[PDB]
């Protein structure tokens, strides 16, 4: 009611939006280090 | 062995001919695996 709103709202992303209101899908990458061992590591180059 | 973060194992699987005790010969255990887990352990049970 009045001043008592649900807190969601959903977006309206039809396809003639401007770009400010087009979708964007996101990824966020964060990484960590404790005192467990290293597992995510980068490729190792061979030479011949 | 945990040491480091790893948990070590080594096995030996072996043919035998006994109902009872443990055998006279010598074998030595080979590394099963490793892994590297990096948790404490001070206790542990069998799954039967």
């Amino acid at each position: 009611g009045f001043n008592c709103y649900f807190p969601l709202q959903s977006y309206g992303f039809q396809p003639t939006n401007g770009v400010g209101y087009q979708p964007y899908r996101v990824v966020v990458l964060s990484f960590e280090l404790l005192h467990a061992p290293a597992t995510v590591c980068g490729p190792k180059k061979s030479t011949n | 062995k945990n040491i480091d973060g790893y948990f070590k194992i080594y096995s030996k699987h072996t043919p035998i001919n006994l109902v009872r005790d443990l055998p006279q010969g010598f074998s030595a255990l080979e590394p099963l695996v490793d892994l590297p887990i990096g948790i404490n352990i001070t206790r542990f049970q069998t799954l039967l």
